[PDB]
């Protein structure tokens, strides 16, 4: 049983190969603001500064691909090792290659150290393409996460086939709260736009716009209350600000769904609030009747002994009495036939009935 | 008759809707399987107080001259003889067709404005027009009424 | 049985009295219009044309409120009749009266023939006020229906305790026609609120708020685009543009919870799709369950015959047909258990076999 | 059995602390609004009365500082009664001591009185600050609301395991009347903003932002129909309004949903309404077949006489009726399904039919 | 039984006779739209060309009439062959030749080539006319789907009365990929919009209304978050804004609804999460009786030697251990309460108990 | 026969759904639980109208013969068979296969334009072919279809 | 009884919830439909322990004088009887009435911090007031009271 | 054994959830009870099968050594012992655990690409090692594996 081990120290080899390959993109990523800050608020008096940082934006990017390749070659051991395979000539599909070739090229952009603030078209587009090594993310975390070396989860997942992969652990993270990942992704999506926005459409002179107003313009597109102080300038913010607005007209009402249920009454207090009304109903029931009651003897011991102001205002009185009797009695009675079939008072009973009569 | 012909035509198509058959008369079955239609689910002493709260001649069946009557009263909406009728019920501790002294006493001497047991008391004996200590359905109708 | 004979009469008659009072009304609203598009169109040019539709809507107020006062005196009648009373002054409650008072000064305010082209506070005012005249629909559409005379209606109502009001009929006539009455009250509004805006804030030094510009400006509002190219100018003008705004939030919702709910599914065709899929599913498998078979033997015979590249590429297909397999397998049994779970054929066999039980 | 009567008073005792509590934070809040808007139509001429306010909103805090000290003594009184312990030392833990100090410090914020027409910078937070005192008011309804107290409840909520808090009141409230709430929510949100926002953007040379302004900026804010007239101009005033829009995008949705919900039926008319439309449609069909067998017996004597045109336009009447009515009969068997399948009837007689098999 | 064949044959003809009436709609309307650019862009210089494409788009047009006669004499056939009738003059309803009529008038509205780069109105209207010949979609849709002739599903639907029409196979259609249809339909009606938008308004003088602009205009109108830069200026545009603002309206909320509905659970996984969430509170419970044990013991055994601070530490730390038991303990009788409830096993087993009694 | 091989190969397999046991006839409770896997649930008198109502041996079983038949009906749209058998029992208040003088009377005579005694007995006499006062469905039949 | 009238009075309005009969005890079935009303479905093992767990007399019956006493514990917040007579059934998997040294044993030298063998069995010694292996609850209560 | 103390600690605990009654062995009642808790009902057949599927000895229940076996399979992804006895009750119409020249003949030479007679002939000879028509499963996955 050589094979549990053997899948064993592949998946712990991978949990750690497929770790350390997200520290390099953080810092490359990190590497491309302040180069970019650095040559915006300096300018040629910087130069072998932005050389050296232009330099190590390169350097840490021949660690990535390597890692990544020594990813791909350890799955693919893990996929030999599964099936009982001896060549590697069959294990490799036809479109193992073509992922390989698109991660290599899309974790392989950056701006190359092969060099009157501004950044052209063609490093401008570099820089901004370096945002797309955040599909790491998820590859990252699913491994790290123990539910798939657990050994109850995948026997009791198995009687019901569940096939545990990125949208379990989506749906689990997502449901154990809610809010704080709606919060973080909101706060998250308010800032690294504002910087997009920002490089778009810098200005030299007199700037039009930069992060003083980018962050005043992201949230009222993003909420809908567009006013009209400061617009886009250039092609290449509209785009970024139809998607923004997309992404909240897309994200509000999942937050609002979340307020909406959370004021809910729970199952077990629905019964205590109305076996309580019902109390309450009864006293008001019984306190009208009384007074309807003694009404009628008033009106009639008034009106025996002569007298008739006295006996019209009794008999004024006596079909008020009744009216809130009335009332009160429909209320009692709705509310009555609402717990009769909402909590189910008999039907616990002919459960029971039904159990019995099996037993005997 | 003081009604009219489309007045009686009415009527007798409402009443076409309960007795289905065409025997003539409403029994429990048919009175039950309407209730059925509607949604509630009567039981059997349910449906035979409410068959005999209606008949006079007491065969245990109601027709058109028994059925008009009763069709006569639930068409107004502030209605002043349920509601006295509902009024008896509440009172009413004893479980048979009668008021004893301690129901009033303690619902009446107590609730609302406290009344007192000289008041009670007379109040109870002009209440039983026979002299029994026990109030009957007449009498008390006949007191709310004046 | 005297009281179905007079009752049935006095309903009549204040059908009639209650149909005939909203004539007047209507002529009143329109006499009122004309006059004002009149004085600013015209000016000190016509003066008896005025002085004639000024006059007019004082003859069409006064046998409205004679109107109004013959029809409150049947509801008295009616009570009376019902309770078997005999003397009028124990009918009428304090509430009544209030009632009584507040209706005669709601319905008898009008511009008074007491008398360059502009209407002073008084005059707008009280012209403005003649829109609250249209609390007459309800009360003379729930008499005009045959809803509270039939005698099957009030049989069946009885036993369930429904007590036929204004909201019940309301209710049906929304659930009847859900979307026409949206697509009238949108529109209705839309117009009746576009001539109250243009006339708190008219200028005639130059055409700023006429009624060219607030067609324009009311469905903005209505629809939250609002652009700014036109805005209100007045204090008068700025609360019918928030009453306009609050009242096209709840319409939309109202609109496109109807527009979502007419797409779904009934309960009888989701029954054919499921018994379409599985037949689909099932030829689907036996189709995939031939190929995976006979892949095995051409890649045995490949292999007896002392062959290498045909064994792995027999070997490469055989492991996705394998796949393929699995993930349709995969798909059928989640339809066979909404099959067996959804339309409950167990269900329906576990009653057959109770009521069998039962009648043996 | 002391312990039902220490606890009693205690609670009474502390419930009157807590009351009385309010009604200083309540006049310390008053305190300033009179010396703000005093400040700003004033100056110079008003010197010993912007001394006395300030003054006097020190008095009316240093017995707020007391109160709260008294009552958070008399809760570990009543917790050392609840556990029957004998020193004090040991029912202090230091998340107690944390909320103290806080409470002690927040509570004690305010203009001190240790001193053209402007709030300087750093006393105008300090003023702004003293908005923080409203977390008394739920201490102060919990006790008040007497839900605590009824020996008749806690022995219902005690067999369901149900606990009463801040929470479970606010559910009551909430679901008792709704609308009043957000009504009463939305007035009050519309103008403790308005001041709010008024004090950041105090304009001297002109109307740049008051209290005329931001009453028509919040509304349209709040409802995001953001027309552009008027735009803050502060950083301070650049917040507010993303909250009040924050807010109101939850608060709409929250008073659509109650809206949408009221006008839906219930289940006692649902029935009532089936059963009248079976009732129609069972006379429906019956009147059209009686016209498609008399229409097809005209055809039939027509042609017996050898017409020419007569027979034709019986049969095309004939072609058209026959469709009336299989339209009619589709429109009565979809309506049976759901007045036999909805309301059961069948499957209460069932259960009926079982619950008299188990008793006999 | 010929019935049968000559029903193929017919719905095998009109089939071919519908799918040939859309090229020719596709291909004049393409036309248009070349000859309306080309006269922009153009004018004097092309005087010839513009005499091509104006006669190519009559041609075009009348095959499409002669395509639209000829279909409706086939549909003609199929009555007389189902209802076997012998003279064409009975199965021709009235209705029918007005739909004729206007299906002759409505596709027969085109650029008259009866003849300075602005397009005269009169004609305009005319070329924006023939965007109405897209209601040949869905004939031409229905009939080439095979769901009409397939001999199960007419065999299957006849037991259940579904009656396969227009609406049956749009909504399978939806249901099978809600997610391309709103994308291909926003997509499409933000395209088709912009161009009709920039035919309505078109600046000569000075570019002020072109593509350039409707293209940023339409999506901000349709997304509410309406800027103000640009506003339409003519009587023609305010009508298709205000129709872009209330299809979007529409569109983002049945969007938003199937987003929300994407990510909830299954039911298949609902009860593994229950599961091992219980194993784990079943630990959790565990390990705090074991300290609230410990501790007691320590505090018992740090009496008897005389130690006053360990003693009350113990105390204190037992006092903590009973305090965060009892969550513990509430949070395991909810989730078993919940796993009891709608999953209730105890349900199956008296399903089951009841299917062996009956069976015995 | 004039059909194809194509159309005899789609109605042999939509055949096939229906005897999946393979026998080669249709009985009672296989096109029971073909409804009930629809979601129905249809009761044995149904189920026996409903499998004898297409028949004409009347050995109790439907085969392809008596199948393909049935199936050339349901295909096409404006059924005109279906719907003179449903004007059938509308008018059948006798409970019988049979049609009575009263019953046409009061559903015709009254409904719709009102007709004449001695237009309904002249309809009456042309349906009844043999003479007797009740009329079958066959002569039913015959007098719509002309 | 240093309790005030309107407190007493209070305390009875709650007993006569419970006992709606007017004998003056509550017995299994009126808790029963209490709990029934209340949305529980409880057996007749859980009834007899929740209504044996309070009186002390041991008739079977629970009144007022072992009513208040049970009312005097479910008003306060923070419990220490039933969070400390909870955590004798965790540990309890003997099944009877008792504790023993093996349960201690791996429930308190593994979980949380590890315990000793000898620190295990100076524990069992101390509560075994009586010198036997088993601990009942007794002793349970009275060493965590100390 | 190749496999550490860690591993065995947990595969140990995950056999405890379905030994809960701890005799050392899993019977038909704990397996059908913990899919009763999962929401599945299975029938006798079903367990009998599940629980006879994966044990070699044969004494009607399975122990830790039966039970490694068994997980160490469940824990991969790309399964090839399910899929390939998964495609052997597709093509066995015959009911037993055989499979005949006619079932291979109509689902292979028909399904897919068209084989031939003499193919399918010599495949089933080739398949059938005893030289009996029927092929068992063992010669089943023996072809399939080569
Ligand atoms: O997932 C499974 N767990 C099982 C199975 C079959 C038998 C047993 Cl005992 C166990 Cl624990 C299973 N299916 O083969
Ligand atoms: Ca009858
Ligand atoms: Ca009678
Ligand atoms: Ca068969
Ligand atoms: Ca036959
Ligand atoms: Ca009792
Ligand atoms: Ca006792
Ligand atoms: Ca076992
Ligand atoms: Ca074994
Ligand atoms: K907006
Ligand atoms: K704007």
């Amino acid at each position: 049983l050589g094979a549990l081990r053997r899948r064993k120290r592949l998946l712990e080899q991978e949990k750690s190969l497929a770790g350390w390959a997200l520290v390099l993109a953080g810092t490359g990523i990190g590497l491309m603001v302040l180069h970019a800050e650095m040559l915006w608020f300096g300018g040629c008096s910087w130069a072998l500064y932005l050389f050296l940082v232009k330099c190590t934006i390169s350097i840490s990017t021949f660690l990535l691909l390597c890692l990544i390749v020594a990813f791909h070659a350890k799955e693919v051991q893990l996929f030999m090792t599964d099936n009982g395979l001896r060549d590697w000539r069959v294990a490799l599909t036809g479109r193992q290659a073509a992922q390989i070739v698109l991660e290599l090229v899309v974790c392989g952009l950056h701006p190359a150290p092969v060099r009157p603030g501004f950044l052209g078209q063609g490093e401008a587009l570099l820089s901004l393409a370096m945002l797309l090594r955040l599909y790491l993310v998820p590859r990252a975390v699913l491994l790290r996460s123990g539910v798939l070396l657990n050994a109850s989860y995948r026997s009791i997942g198995a009687l019901n086939q569940v096939r545990f992969r990125h949208w379990f652990v989506a749906k689990l993270y997502m449901n154990t709260h809610p809010g704080r990942l709606l919060l973080g992704l909101t706060l998250g999506l308010w800032l690294t736009t504002a910087w997009v926005l920002s490089v778009a459409e810098r200005q030299a002179v007199n700037a039009t716009g930069h992060l003083s107003d980018t962050l005043w313009l992201i949230p009222i597109t993003f909420l809908t209350i567009g006013y009209g102080d400061v617009v886009p300038g250039t092609m290449w913010g509209k785009i970024v600000c139809l998607c923004t607005g997309v992404m909240g007209v897309c994200c509000t009402a999942l937050l609002v769904a979340v307020v909406a249920r959370k004021l809910e009454f729970n199952k077990a207090e629905k019964h205590v609030h109305n076996f309580m009304m019902d109390i309450q109903y009864t006293k008001e029931m019984k306190e009208s009747a009384a007074r309807v009651l003694q009404e009628a003897w008033m009106f009639y011991k008034h009106t025996r002994r002569k007298e008739s102001h006295a006996a019209r205002r009794h008999q004024r009185k006596l079909l008020a009495a009744i009216n809130a009797f009335r009332q009160v009695r429909l209320k009692h009675r709705k509310l009555r036939e609402q717990v009769n079939s909402m909590v189910d008072i008999s039907k616990m009973h002919m459960i029971l009935y039904d159990l019995q009569q099996n037993l005997s | 008759d003081q009604l009219t012909e489309e007045q009686i035509a009415e009527f007798k198509e409402a009443f076409s809707l309960f007795d289905k058959d065409g025997d003539g008369t409403i029994t429990t079955k048919e009175l039950g399987t309407v209730m059925r239609s509607l949604g509630q689910n009567p039981t059997e002493a349910e449906l035979q107080d409410m068959i005999n709260e209606v008949d006079a001649d007491g065969n245990g069946t109601i027709d058109f001259p028994e059925f008009l009557t009763m069709m006569a009263r639930k068409m107004k909406d502030t209605d002043s003889e349920e509601e006295i009728r509902e009024a008896f019920r509440v009172f009413d501790k004893d479980g048979n067709g009668y008021i004893s002294a301690a129901e009033l006493r303690h619902v009446m001497t107590n609730l609302g404005e406290k009344l007192t047991d000289e008041e009670v008391d007379e109040m109870i004996r002009e209440a039983d027009i026979d002299g029994d200590g026990q109030v009957n359905y007449e009498e008390f109708v006949q007191m709310m009424t004046a």
